[PDB]
């Protein structure tokens, strides 16, 4: 009858999900294999050039498992930022039906990609288990909580960038490349225990480093954690970012539908 | 349901009640713990 | 540490309430 | 029943704000098909966007106790890198429709447009006037009460005009039309009243000829 | 004079290459204005693209010895986020005009297109009518012999149509007119013969009414 | 008119159009590009100054960084700006005299002029502070810079032509510019790289060109084994020939 | 090195003249 | 060093005023 706004929102989200599903992993499913073999392509060269270095840095942790426990969460974060940014400008012409609000595009993109990344995480864990490596986390609940905090932080940052940069098309690249240094300062590639102490405080300003360390601490036993690394700082960072991004979308809600 | 959470219910269930119960526990119930510190090496 | 904990909790509660209110306002606006 | 209550619409120009529409208290007529005549630089397209709920008025409200179709327009309104088929599925999925009537709507849209294999080709391969047939078919597939037409049928053959007239006659007695175009015989044959916008003010002529003559001079 | 030499045009599609033109030989009559008409999605825009040098035929050629204007139409030919004034400046600089002649052409375009402050704004924030006015003025500001109007006059007021008719009558002795349109009165009032394209072939009707009747039916 | 005059006029008009968008409405870009290299150099003075002095004490970071930054910045600007062409002028391909090669050529002239001005200003302000700024072998430096220019323009044209069908593959190319800045030896001398890692890096011609430019600039700057000009020159020539021939192949698809 | 310095000065002068000619053309076109 | 602390206090006050203005504009436009 009246089609209460929750029903309209869920229908729009489902339609947008189906629409961008074709555009995300190729029109002929040629991209799903690419995202399947991308993590193994990363870890192959990573272990190839760092196996002995990681063995000397810390024993009792296999390098493939250490790399897997930090890659896929970072893939989630990076892809969340990128797709959340591009969602608003991807469907400019679709803002012509009184129901496709700009927030729905980014929500559908996030809801598609978190599912895809959970799927590839499950496949990676199964593959690691099939090779005799350690794959079952010791404390899965805390790992899930840290992963959820990281996911919502990434979604918040993506929404903020989408609502801000939309008026500046060349700004996207400025934050499209900035993810690459984060791939080398978050401790995903190499353990942070070997970093010089004097660079430790400034490096601790990154919440992604804290989240990666906390997620790794809930995956392996006896995994030590750097002093000053906590969850309260990333939690506050992410919550404040989400509040600010929601407010900024509220202010410039009508500007984003200019088409 | 979804179209029933007025601003009164949202404020009372997310700001007022948790603050009231926490401040009651902190001011009335919580017992203070003194800390003694030492610094050594072998 | 009573008062600092109370202040931090107050800020967190205010932020959570604001986020929830903004989310429900975003949800509500979808009309025909 | 459609009414306007103190609309004001402007745009963020570098040189201040260009107020396209100042305070408007116009009340539209009822049970008639309206021709928005206007002129170049006026607010006809903005008016059709506001009436369709596309963008909110800057400092006003558009009260409408009736269902109004989206503005068909002449550019945009369709998704890139997509065929018309998947565009129709997207549009009918927005409105929450069952699969059987969804396929029926897709069939109706396909049979309205005299398009061959191009119907399963992206919109870029379409001609400038084929997308107008696709848009008109999609708009007329759904049930409304006030179809907003914005110069869409200006790039169609005589067959397209005949088809549009026939389908609208098939929909006579239950729906209305708000048509904006610069082709005056189209307004003469399609509209019963005239709304002329001028310096941001809308004036109603109950006769086509009086408003059309004001338009010429 | 413009003659075709068995030219074939096709586009890359997953299902193959659809042939818009297949071994076409045609000779446009001289000293007359040609009405190029046809059903939707049948030439008339690839043809005008080839006439204006937009793209080259895959197997064939177009032979002329007469200057041809660029195919002004409903879209293209202008850069967004650029002021119409500096777009005209770029077009004038392309043809290597002197500074005084460039200023004269800019002034002529500005006075032809009755636009105020918006003339000093980016072309993306333009309505269809004012963009058409700017395009028509830019096309008429250059000394050509044949003008390629790709139904860009369908979104113009009575003022724009009157000004276009006057500015074409000002230089009707030497220049000519190749116009595609789906409206019929303008074609009758401008063109002297008719060229109808149906599938991949063009046919010449020395009588305007005969070609109009053939295209309509 | 003669085709050369038409091409020259088209290039001049495209340069005039591109300058306003590249610089800005109020020319704020000059406040950025001039500040472009400095923001990079200063942080490296707080990172590996003492490490560089331990590595090689003969030369200094404020000059060693400049001798390899602005040439790399100019190569990267050439590649990026030439890759983003054609599309940014897609609406301008409506006059039968504006061809897709002219856009990349005009962007090349604009980037070359801007980066040459930046180089001159940087050398002037380095000599103002008393640092060594006059090149030792200016002709060899000019030759190596010209080889780098040709290689960069070739790569930009090739990527602009080859990305027409697949726009997304363009973006990762920009991402691929980031690792080169870390592996071309611009930030740090490459003499500290372990010996088993250098032969893989020798396949990068930008590293050879940067090393040769630094050798031609500084007095008594050593060149590692396997570093030559013949390999980068052949790479640039082959890439330019292939890019031009591929543009000849798809001459009408872009338009 | 007489001829070496002369060739260096030739290259520098040509580059400077080209850049300043471009700047002068831009200024003259902009100044109307 | 009173004059050094003055600049820090000015910066803090300006940031607080900006945040308060943004949030009060958000409330007003609601
Ligand atoms: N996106 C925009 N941003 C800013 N100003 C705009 C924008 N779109 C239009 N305008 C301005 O508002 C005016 C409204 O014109 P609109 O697009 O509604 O066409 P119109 O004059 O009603 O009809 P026609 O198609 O016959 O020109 C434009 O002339 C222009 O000055
Ligand atoms: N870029 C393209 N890719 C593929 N097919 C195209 C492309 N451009 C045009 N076509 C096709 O070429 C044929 C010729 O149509 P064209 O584009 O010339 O329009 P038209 O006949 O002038 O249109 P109308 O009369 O409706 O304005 C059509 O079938 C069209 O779909
Ligand atoms: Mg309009
Ligand atoms: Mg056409």
């Amino acid at each position: 009858v009246k089609r209460s706004p929750w029903q309209i929102q869920q229908a729009v989200l489902f339609a947008l999900f189906l629409r961008e599903l074709k555009t995300r992993l190729g029109g002929r499913w040629l991209g799903v294999f690419w995202v399947l073999l991308e993590p193994v392509a990363h870890i192959a060269v990573m272990t190839t050039l760092f196996s002995l270095a990681h063995r000397a840095a810390m024993p009792s942790i296999e390098y493939p498992v250490f790399l897997i426990t930090g890659l896929i969460p970072f893939f989630m974060f990076r892809g969340l930022v990128t797709r959340l940014m591009e969602a608003i400008d991807s469907n400019r012409g679709l803002f012509a039906y009184r129901q496709v609000k700009p927030i729905d595009t980014v929500i559908a993109r996030a809801m598609l990609e978190i599912s895809l990344q959970s799927i590839v995480y499950l496949i990676a864990l199964g593959t690691l288990g099939w090779l005799g490596f350690h794959f079952l986390p010791v404390r899965a609940l805390e790992l899930a909580g840290v992963s959820a905090v990281l996911i919502m932080l990434g979604a918040s940052l993506g929404l903020f960038f989408a609502v801000v940069t939309n008026e500046i098309p060349q700004a996207r690249a400025i934050v499209r490349i900035s993810l690459l240094p984060l791939y080398f300062v978050s401790g995903v590639i190499f353990p942070v225990h070997t970093i010089p102490p004097q660079y430790l405080p400034l490096l601790q300003l990154n919440p992604v480093l804290h989240l990666i360390e906390l997620s790794r601490a809930s995956f392996f036993p006896q995994y030590r954690v750097l002093q000053g690394i906590n969850l309260a700082y990333p939690a506050g960072f992410a919550l404040l970012s989400l509040f600010l991004a929601l407010m900024l979308y509220r202010l410039r809600r009508h500007q984003l539908a200019s088409v | 349901l979804v179209s029933r959470l007025t601003a009164k219910r949202l404020q009372w269930a997310l700001v007022y009640l948790p603050m009231l119960v926490a401040t009651v526990y902190f001011l009335v119930f919580s017992a203070d713990r003194y800390v003694s510190e030492s610094v050594i090496t072998v | 540490r009573r008062w600092y904990n109370l202040a931090t909790l107050l800020v967190v509660c205010c932020l959570i309430y604001g986020v929830v209110s903004l989310v429900v306002a975003t949800i509500r606006d979808h009309q025909d | 029943m459609i009414e306007l209550r103190n609309l004001t619409k402007w745009y963020p120009t570098p040189h201040g704000r260009r107020y396209v529409f100042r305070n408007l208290n116009f009340r539209f007529p009822d049970d008639v098909s309206i021709g928005l005549i206007g002129r170049n630089g006026a607010g006809k397209s903005t008016l059709m966007r506001l009436l369709g709920g596309i963008e909110a008025p800057n400092e006003g409200e558009v009260v409408t106790d009736v269902s109004i179709s989206w503005p068909v327009g002449l550019s945009g309104g369709f998704q890139g890198s997509l065929t018309a088929r998947e565009n129709v599925k997207f549009v009918c999925r927005i409105y929450g429709t069952s699969h059987e009537d969804m396929l029926r709507k897709v069939r109706f849209v396909e049979e309205f447009a005299e398009i061959g294999e191009h119907f399963d080709l992206p919109m870029k391969t379409y001609s400038s006037g084929m997308r107008s047939r696709v848009a008109f078919g999609l708009s007329m597939a759904f049930d409304f009460d006030y179809y907003l037409i914005d110069q869409a049928m200006a790039v169609g053959d005589a067959q397209f005009r005949a088809k549009s007239r026939a389908v609208f006659d098939s929909r006579v007695g239950q729906a209305n039309m708000i048509l904006v175009s610069h082709n005056m015989n189209d307004i003469k044959e399609y509209c019963d009243v005239v709304v002329l916008v001028d310096q941001g003010q809308a004036t109603l002529y109950e006769d086509v000829e009086a408003g059309i003559a004001a338009y010429q001079g």
